[PDB]
């Protein structure tokens, strides 16, 4: 699932609603 | 496999300081953002702070900005919340939580620790007094009133753990003294009264109070 | 901040039931809404993320949906392990904000409280205070009113009530009400009475004692 994707560990925020 | 365990906390005076720590096991800590969430007694959940995996980016609730600092040590798998200028606003169970934050998902608190209690008060540590709750049909009630202690928590057993059925130990209340009180009760046969001895055992670790109270 | 309002605050339902909990955002948050479950004395756990996606190990009887300002968590065929407090939480923007919670309790057969009154101990009196305790034991539902009366005079606001969580054996509650007075105030009155109203009683139940 996406919770498992290894990324840099930054918080992600959406750019639109 | 995966575990988070909070240390630190306890009672502090308004204006005081604490440092919470959260120890991570079973995942690659440096790859994961981490969060502190808190829960005031008998209330809901409030986000406090989050930190990127790298430790470079921090984020705070406005009410804690410039009082609290979130930090981490990637070398030792440890997340911190340094707390300054504490106030009673801050009394709560604090949880650390692993925070995956995928694209087109956002932050998710997918694993939480067990929680640690922070109490902020001008009151100093104080052990309870343990008073009997006695009668002034077939069922009778008795109990112990564990009054005027600080901080939380207290634990209660009955007959050294030999009596558990019909036992109810209530959540504490904060009195007008600024101290806590709670009761623990049990229901027994009205017949069994004045024949079998009922004893409540009260542990308040903060004060090193440990009492056996004969009730009837 | 983005205000999250859950509906209802409190919900009683039975095993097998289908229930819906609503979460409303004060502004659009697209689909960035998570749900958590919390049992008594335990930390929260993730149920659902991004409105709809199930966490590993969460049963398919849990479903969520929504985008914008209105969101739903539907639990079909409630199971005993599902009784808990539920929170929504937006991840659209910091500060991350949570709903106030929805306490989902289990329905059972109405049970009137067994009422008990306890006088202050001599030990307490010597200390200079007097606590009178009223116990409401093993009742359902949670809603009960305790009215203290001191020599027939109504009290209100000067007692502290505490309620247990729903009992794991039988899904009942218990309640304690504590009336605290100075030794002096206590010793000026005679009759201490706890008057109890509850769904399971056709008229109020009063337990009393005369000081001494």
């Amino acid at each position: 699932d996406p919770l498992d994707h290894r990324d840099a560990g930054d918080l992600w925020f959406p750019g639109e609603s | 496999e995966v575990q988070l365990l909070e240390s630190g906390g306890g009672l502090v005076q308004p204006g005081g300081s604490l440092r919470l720590s959260c120890a991570a096991s079973g995942f690659t800590f440096s790859e994961r953002a981490m969060t502190w969430v808190r829960q005031a007694p008998g209330k809901g959940l409030e986000w406090v702070s989050s930190i990127s995996g790298s430790g470079v980016k921090t984020y705070y609730a406005d009410s804690v900005k410039g009082r609290f600092t979130i930090s981490r040590d990637n070398s030792k798998n440890t997340l911190y919340l340094q707390m300054n200028s504490l106030r009673a606003e801050d009394t709560a169970v604090y949880y650390c939580a692993k925070t995956p934050s995928p694209k087109y998902v956002g932050s998710v608190f997918d694993l939480w620790g067990r929680g640690t209690l922070v109490t902020v008060s001008s009151a100093s540590t104080k052990g309870p007094s343990v008073f009997p709750l006695a009668p002034s049909g077939g069922t009778a009630a008795l109990g112990c009133l564990v009054k005027d202690y600080f901080p939380e928590p207290v634990t209660v057993s009955w007959n050294s753990g030999a009596l558990t059925s019909g036992v109810h130990t209530f959540p504490a209340v904060l009195q007008s003294s600024g101290l806590y009180s709670l009761s623990s009760v049990v229901t027994v046969p009205s017949s069994s009264l004045g024949t079998q001895t009922y004893i409540c055992n009260v542990n308040h670790k903060p004060s090193n109070t440990k009492v056996d109270k004969k009730v009837e | 901040d983005i205000q999250m309002t859950q509906s209802p605050s409190s919900l009683s339902a039975s095993v097998g039931d289908r229930v819906t909990i609503t979460c409303r955002a004060s502004q659009s948050i697209s689909s960035y809404l998570n749900w958590y479950q919390q049992k008594p004395g335990k930390a929260p756990k993730l149920l659902i993320y991004a409105a709809s996606s199930l966490q590993s190990g969460v049963p398919s009887r849990f479903s969520g949906s929504g985008s914008g300002t209105d969101f739903t968590l539907t639990i079909s065929s409630l199971q005993p392990e599902d009784f808990a407090t539920y929170y929504c939480q937006q991840s659209y923007s910091t500060p991350y904000t949570f709903g106030q919670g929805t306490k989902l309790e289990i329905k059972r057969t109405v049970a009137a409280p067994s009422v008990f009154i306890f006088p202050p101990s001599d030990e307490q009196l010597k200390s200079g205070t007097a606590s009178v305790v009223c116990l409401l034991n093993n009742f359902y539902p949670r809603e009960a009113k305790v009215q203290w009366k001191v020599d027939n005079a109504l009290q209100s606001g000067n007692s502290q009530e505490s309620v247990t969580e729903q009992d794991s054996k039988d899904s009942t509650y218990s309640l304690s009400s504590t009336l605290t007075l100075s030794k002096a105030d206590y010793e000026k009155h005679k009759v201490y009475a706890c008057e109890v109203t509850h769904q399971g009683l056709s008229s109020p139940v009063t337990k009393s004692f005369n000081r001494g």
